[PDB]
């Protein structure tokens, strides 16, 4: 318990990163845009305008 | 008590020193642009300590010393382990830069490949500049020097153990694979010796703080600043 | 019968201990995914260890969030409640306000009749984002909650934003190190959900200075913030109500006590006990 | 003397705490005596120190309480408690001494714990010799100081 | 701060006895270390055993000037004295 | 006016009527109207009419209910972005 | 004297904030583990003087953390994954077994180190004889203790061996090793 | 859990608008009450 | 005759009690000065 | 117990100082390069 | 088949070695009640006065009290 207390006091930034930032604001939007552009034929109405 | 007096005195000394340092910095930025009242003697920015703290230390020191009197060098063998003002790993940096440049030239003339001499001379030049800035370990260049030196030796180790050397290509495919040879081992010894001595400088450069570090901070303006930066300026601060 | 439920919204009839049971079972089932993933994949060959660690953590959190979204989707209001909402909002807060203005401009069933008569006698969601140019899950930054739970049909506070750096005076008071330290050591190890409850007296000297500060509340909220627990606070003067020689509140207090006994683990504050202890 | 069941169970709890404070797990009898002394001194300093007043604790760091309790103020407390215990020993048919101590709870007073028999004067009798002996023992501390 | 020199002295005597093989009532509070069946490379082993028993670190200069079990006990008591501060 | 915001107002009387259970729905509805009409500032005169201390002429189910629902709207699930409750009183010791 | 205003006889060496948390209060400078709940010295002080145990706990865990242990870097956000695995993804029972095994191993390592230190003192006492040539078969308890607590850098012991082998002077010792600061680079580590 | 059960019981009973909390005398426990364990009696 | 210090000159009640009960005459004379 | 800190003076300054220092890292060792640029013939 | 079953059995044994929450500290990004974490609170409509009655026995249905 003491070790977990000391470790929680020194890693607040990393904790918030892995719980709130890693997927929702870093990996998911990258994946979503690349996935959409892999499908969706090479027009302009589909590749730029509707995105 | 006698135990809270010490706390008070350490707080006071630390605060006096911080204010004198802020003064040196702001006076330098005001004198390098003209607006200084012309009684200002620009040699004051060299007094490192503080006038008050210095007078206290001098008085205490003279009182202590007054009340207590109520190769090889056979007169001091431990001459290296003495503070001369420069980084310990300083002659190693220059030695390694010389070795790198010499090996680069030798091997790249004795073979005809253009890569080893370019790598060796670049490494030598950067390590020589680093070993120059490491000659005053108290200042800020004395810290950026160790930074540059560690970076260069690390890049050397990386290239060696992951891509290998162009002039060491052969016909087989398991023999021309990158292993760790002498120069990589020396560069690794250098990085380790740098890290085990002092690389603790310039410690205020890191990734910025999250809204996760200011959750329990005791200050509202700072936390609002951090939230605003990271994109949460509208969230309500029921705090 | 059937209609009292069939015509009412879902969450008001179901208790919360049921969903807490569901969540506990889910958590206990899937809490070993990272270790199994890591061991399976792992037997410049081990430069991938950071990647597998990242993948383990991300996958575990994905499973948890998928539970969360499946839960939060099936408890939205259905057709009946949405219809009730929008047609009630058209029936109550646009027609009846015009009705009030008409009434207090013109000014018991007979009265409502001349009212209904004398007033019969006289009477692209996306576009703004471009129009602004050619001419947020607060739970992600704020995890502090005020609530009333286990009985909805008690004003608990979840995760206050304090810590022991809001009370530097604790650092020197040599008589507060052992009890508070033991408390924290217990809570962090999990051994606090199986200790016998306790009573503690917090004496603070009489303070009538110009300050609105009080270090009892400060110390205990700092303890509730350091551990990220929940805290329940109430005053004793609110229970010294007597009439006819009958003290009503003094059993209200045992009622709130045996309610505290249902929301473990928790800290219960009770200030100014001399009001019921002279 | 005068304890009951609730008293002894609370005593065992406070004794375990007092045994922790000296870096041990097993409760000794010295921890029980220390628990008695601790309860007594805490009771007296809660009655003296109140809304303000105070001036009796000695380890709080505030302007009232010096931090290490200077040595000339420890010599005095030891002389005081030594004189009191010495006079309580050489007095015929006084109570018996169980534990002499100095600076309990950091307050600037001693504390002598007396074992007495409830069956020589059954909570009711006071003879003249006993009262005069008590007077002498209570002046001994000041006189030795 | 306030240290009980009695307990420290008792346990130092016990450790010395158990280390050399001499019975406890023979090691006097002023008995030096060579007369009790120990050389120079054995006054360091009992120093190590003392540190191991009390779990403290001995200052080195003060350990160069240890000659009587009394001074050993006094060094150890001074170490334990200044622990929290 | 100078803040440029819509003004809603009330009184201490219409809410402290003794028709039981009505206060809770009243405060709920007026606060939801504020929220959907925010920003806005609710001015309420003689606040001490409702915000009386405990042990008053009630059985802890009418007055306590309305001021507790005032609380729940002020603190519980705070989304009052731009809302301000500006009470008017001259007996500031009597407030709970 | 670069200092214009004040220059005491001792030159001013700047002080900087520490970079790592001190050893706890309980651990020895050596390799052997600690008593694992209560130190042995706690028994020889007054009950009212052992608040320093829990105070040192409060300090290392919550109150004085040096702002160099809260740096967010690319290395710390992966060490977070490692530590969170160890603390949340493993059951406490396996952790306990690993703890016992590690304690046993460290005890054996300490015994080995102590034997090696004793052998080193013999060898140095033997070499100082050749060095000074004459009578001194002695060593210094100072150097034995400094070796057992890891207070010498390798250069220091080399210089000391040379000084012994050439001039004896078994009481002339290297100054001391200074504490290693915490390495930092940039957003990197 | 016992507190929760009894609270549910009593609140449903009083919203629908006994103190016989007998205890069974175990004898196998080491704290078993002996007939003449008592003193000064 | 370490660090230059400046007092805060305020006498509480607890401080008056400490000085009255435990200090000599010269400490009192210094406070009065 | 509690030491009644608001009627003190050393507790006041030490308290406010420690709170301020713990709020945020406000050390700046990298602003002293301006001290190594005071004599330049450019 | 034995190996492909022993994998699942090892994972199940590992999950058994946990046995509870002893050793698990609190966490603020993950409360124990999904309603707090998900910000779920009833509104105005769908509120039956005698629905609370039903509420009780549902609790009494799961708090296992065979009275009901
Ligand atoms: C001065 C003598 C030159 C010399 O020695 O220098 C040779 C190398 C330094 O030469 C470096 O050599 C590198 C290639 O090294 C590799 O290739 C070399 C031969 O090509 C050797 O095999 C060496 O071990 C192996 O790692 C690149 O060519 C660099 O550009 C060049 O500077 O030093 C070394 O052997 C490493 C020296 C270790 C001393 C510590
Ligand atoms: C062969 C011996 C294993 C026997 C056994 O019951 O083998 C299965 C054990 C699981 O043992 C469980 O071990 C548990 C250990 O719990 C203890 O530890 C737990 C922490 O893990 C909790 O703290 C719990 O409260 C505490 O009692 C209890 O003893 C359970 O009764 C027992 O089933 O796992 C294992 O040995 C670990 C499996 C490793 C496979 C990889
Ligand atoms: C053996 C050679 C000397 C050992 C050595 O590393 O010296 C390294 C020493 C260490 O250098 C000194 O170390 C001290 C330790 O605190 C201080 O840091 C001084 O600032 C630093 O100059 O420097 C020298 O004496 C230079 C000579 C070594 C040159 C070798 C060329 C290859
Ligand atoms: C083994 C890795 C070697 C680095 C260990 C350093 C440990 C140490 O303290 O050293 C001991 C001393 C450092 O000295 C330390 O200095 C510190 C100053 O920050 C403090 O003063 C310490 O107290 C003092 O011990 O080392 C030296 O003086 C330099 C030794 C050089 C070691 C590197 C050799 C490898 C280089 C190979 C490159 C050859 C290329 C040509
Ligand atoms: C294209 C880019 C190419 C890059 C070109 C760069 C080339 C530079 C190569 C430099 C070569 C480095 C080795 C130089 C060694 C040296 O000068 O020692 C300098 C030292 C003094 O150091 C000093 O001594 C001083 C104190 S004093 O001298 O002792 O008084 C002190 O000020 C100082 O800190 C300390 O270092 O001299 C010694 O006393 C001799 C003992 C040194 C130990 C062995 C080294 C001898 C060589 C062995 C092979
Ligand atoms: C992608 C990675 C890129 C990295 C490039 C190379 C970096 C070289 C390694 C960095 C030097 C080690 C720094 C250090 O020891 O910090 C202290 C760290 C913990 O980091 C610390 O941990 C602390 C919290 S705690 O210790 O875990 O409780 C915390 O204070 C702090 O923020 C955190 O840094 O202690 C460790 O245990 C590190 C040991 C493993 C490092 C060697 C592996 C090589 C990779
Ligand atoms: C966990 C699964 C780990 C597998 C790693 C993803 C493969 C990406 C490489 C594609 C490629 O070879 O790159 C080449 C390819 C071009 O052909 O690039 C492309 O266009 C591909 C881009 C399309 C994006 C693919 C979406 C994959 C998401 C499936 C994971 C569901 C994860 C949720 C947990």
């Amino acid at each position: 318990g003491e070790r977990i207390w000391a470790w929680r006091n020194r890693s607040e930034n990393e904790r918030w990163f892995w719980e709130v930032f890693a997927w929702d604001r870093l990996i998911f939007p990258i994946l979503v845009i690349v996935a959409w552009e892999y499908l969706v034929p090479n027009h302009l109405v589909w590749a730029v305008l509707a995105p | 008590g006698d135990r809270m007096s010490r706390r008070l005195e350490d707080i006071n000394k630390a605060e006096r020193q911080r204010v004198w340092d802020a003064m040196r910095v702001a006076a330098a930025h005001r004198y390098a642009s003209g607006q200084m009242p012309a009684w200002f003697d620009p040699e004051w920015l060299q007094q490192e300590e503080a006038p008050l703290n210095a007078m206290d230390r001098m008085r205490g020191e003279q009182r202590r010393i007054e009340e207590q009197q109520q190769w090889w060098r056979e007169d001091d063998p431990y001459w290296p382990l003495r503070d001369w003002g420069d980084h310990p790993m300083r002659w190693w940096t220059l030695a390694f830069a010389a070795i790198m440049a010499a090996g680069g030239l030798a091997t790249s003339v004795a073979t005809g490949y253009v890569e080893p001499v370019q790598a060796g001379l670049g490494a030598g030049a950067l390590l020589a500049l680093a070993g120059a800035a490491m000659s005053d370990a108290r200042c800020v260049p004395g810290a950026l020097g160790v930074k540059l030196a560690w970076a260069v030796c690390a890049l050397i180790v990386l290239k060696e153990v992951s891509v290998g050397w162009q002039h060491k290509r052969k016909r087989r495919l398991a023999a021309s694979a990158p292993r760790l040879e002498l120069t990589g081992l020396a560069a690794a010894a250098l990085c380790a010796g740098y890290m085990l001595t002092d690389m603790s400088g310039m410690g205020e450069v890191a990734l910025p703080p999250n809204p996760g570090a200011v959750f329990k901070s005791p200050d509202v303006a700072y936390r609002a600043s951090v939230w605003q930066k990271w994109g949460y300026g509208q969230v309500q601060m029921r705090v | 019968g059937f209609l009292v439920e069939w015509s009412s919204d879902f969450i008001t009839i179901i208790p919360e201990n049921v969903d807490i049971y569901i969540w506990n079972v889910f958590s206990k089932i899937y809490r070993t995914i990272p270790l199994s993933f890591i061991s399976t994949t792992l037997g410049q060959k081990m430069v991938a260890f950071p990647i597998l660690l990242s993948l383990s953590h991300l996958l575990h959190r994905r499973i948890l969030y998928l539970f969360d979204t499946l839960f939060s989707t099936i408890t939205q209001p259905d057709t009946d409640l949405i219809a009730r909402q929008e047609k009630g909002t058209l029936f109550w807060d646009i027609w009846a306000d015009f009705l009030v203005t008409a009434a207090d401009y013109y000014n018991e069933q007979n009265s409502l009749i001349e009212n209904i008569s004398n007033d019969f006698d006289n009477l692209n969601k996306i576009k703004p984002y471009f129009e602004a140019y050619f001419s947020l899950n607060r739970w992600s930054v704020n995890q502090f909650i005020t609530y009333q739970s286990w009985h909805s049909h008690l004003f608990i506070d979840y995760h206050p934003p304090k810590t022991f750096s809001h009370i530097p005076a604790l650092k020197y008071n040599s008589i507060l190190q052992q009890p508070i330290g033991s408390l924290v050591c217990q809570i962090y190890s999990g051994l606090f959900n199986k200790q016998i409850s306790k009573n503690i007296l917090l004496v603070n000297p009489k303070t009538t200075s110009n300050n609105l500060v009080d270090y009892n509340v400060l110390l205990i909220q700092a303890l509730a913030g350091e551990t990220e627990m929940k805290i329940i606070t109430d005053n004793a003067q609110r229970y010294a109500l007597v009439n006819r020689g009958f003290a009503i509140g003094i059993k209200l207090l045992r009622e709130v006590f045996d309610a505290i006994a249902l929301n473990t683990p928790c800290i219960f504050l009770l200030e100014d006990i001399h009001a019921i202890g002279e | 003397a005068g304890f009951t069941g609730a008293d002894v169970m609370g005593l065992m709890a406070r004794a375990a705490r007092m045994a922790a404070r000296q870096g041990r797990h097993a409760i000794t009898e010295d921890d029980i005596y220390a628990a008695m002394e601790n309860k007594t001194m805490e009771a007296t300093l809660e009655a003296s120190t109140a809304g303000d007043g105070g001036g009796l604790v000695g380890g709080e760091g505030v302007e009232g309480s010096p931090d290490p309790i200077p040595p000339q103020l420890r010599r005095a407390v030891s002389v005081y408690e030594a004189g009191k215990a010495l006079l309580a020993y050489i007095t015929p048919d006084y109570e018996e001494i169980a534990r002499v101590s100095v600076c309990p709870l950091n307050v600037l007073t001693g504390f002598t714990l007396f074992v007495e028999d409830e069956d020589k004067n059954v909570n009711a009798i006071l003879t003249r010799s006993e009262l005069e002996g008590r007077m002498v023992v209570h002046l001994a501390g000041r006189c030795a100081e | 701060a306030a240290v009980d020199k009695a307990k420290v002295l008792e346990d130092v005597r016990s450790i010395i006895s158990t280390q050399l093989g001499t019975e406890l009532e023979k090691v006097a509070p002023e008995a030096k270390f060579v007369d009790l069946g120990a050389d120079s490379l054995d006054t360091v082993e009992i120093m190590m055993a003392l540190e191991e028993k009390f779990e403290i670190a001995l200052e080195e200069e003060g350990a160069e000037k240890i000659a009587t079990v009394q001074d050993a006990a006094d060094m150890i008591a001074a170490q334990i004295a200044a622990k929290g501060n | 006016a100078e803040g440029g915001v819509r003004m809603f107002t009330c009184s201490g009387t219409d809410f402290y009527d003794v028709y039981s259970g009505v206060g809770a729905r009243r405060v709920r509805e007026t606060f939801d109207r504020l929220r959907n009409a925010a920003p806005a500032i609710l001015f309420i005169d003689e606040f001490d009419a409702m915000g009386a201390a405990r042990g008053a002429q009630a059985s802890g189910d009418e007055s306590a209910s309305i001021i507790n629902e005032l609380l729940v709207q002020m603190d519980g699930f705070e989304d009052n972005r731009g809302i301000v409750v500006l009470g008017a009183t001259n007996r500031p010791g009597a407030i709970d | 004297t670069s200092a214009p205003f004040i220059s005491p006889m001792t030159p001013y060496v700047p002080e900087e904030e520490p970079t790592r948390t001190p050893p706890s209060i309980k651990d020895t400078g050596t390799l052997r583990p600690a008593s694992e709940w209560y130190p042995q010295w706690m028994q020889y002080r007054r009950r009212e003087d052992n608040y320093v145990f829990w105070q040192d706990k409060f300090m290392r865990c919550s109150t004085d953390i040096p702002w160099a242990e809260k740096r967010w870097t690319l290395f710390s956000t992966v060490w977070y994954l490692v530590q969170q695995l160890r603390f949340v993804g493993t059951p406490p029972a396996l952790r306990y077994v690993a703890f016992l095994g590690w304690r046993a191993l460290m005890f054996q390592v300490y015994a080995a180190h102590k034997a090696l230190v004793l052998w080193q003192c013999k060898l140095d006492a033997g070499l100082a004889r050749i060095g000074s040539g004459g009578a001194t078969a002695t060593f210094s308890k100072t150097m034995a203790l400094r070796r057992l607590h890891w207070r010498n850098s390798p250069l220091a012991e080399a210089l000391y061996a040379l000084n012994l082998y050439k001039t004896g002077r078994v009481h002339l010792l290297p100054p001391v090793a200074k504490p290693i600061p915490r390495p930092t680079f940039f957003w990197l580590f | 859990k016992f507190r929760r059960q009894e609270f549910i019981r009593y609140r449903r009973e009083m919203l629908h608008v006994t103190p016989a909390r007998e205890v069974r005398i175990d004898t196998g426990s080491p704290d078993f009450i002996k007939w003449d364990d008592i003193n000064g009696i | 005759q370490d660090i230059t210090i400046f007092g805060n000159d305020f006498l509480n009640l607890k401080t008056i009690n400490y000085l009255s009960l435990y200090n000599s005459k010269n400490k009192i004379l210094l406070q009065l000065m | 117990c509690l030491p009644n800190i608001h009627t003190s003076n050393i507790l006041n300054f030490t308290k406010n100082y420690e709170i301020f220092k713990s709020a945020k890292d406000t050390s700046n060792f990298g602003k002293k390069i301006i001290l190594n640029e005071m004599q330049n013939l450019t | 088949a034995a190996v492909a079953a022993g994998w699942h059995l090892a994972s199940f044994a590992l999950n058994l070695a946990f046995w509870g929450v002893e050793g698990m500290p609190p966490d603020r990004y993950w409360p124990t009640s999904p309603r707090i974490r998900l910000q779920i609170r009833p509104g105005r409509y769908g509120n039956m006065d005698g629905g609370q009655r039903v509420y009780m026995d549902y609790l009494a249905r799961s708090e296992g009290v065979p009275l009901n």
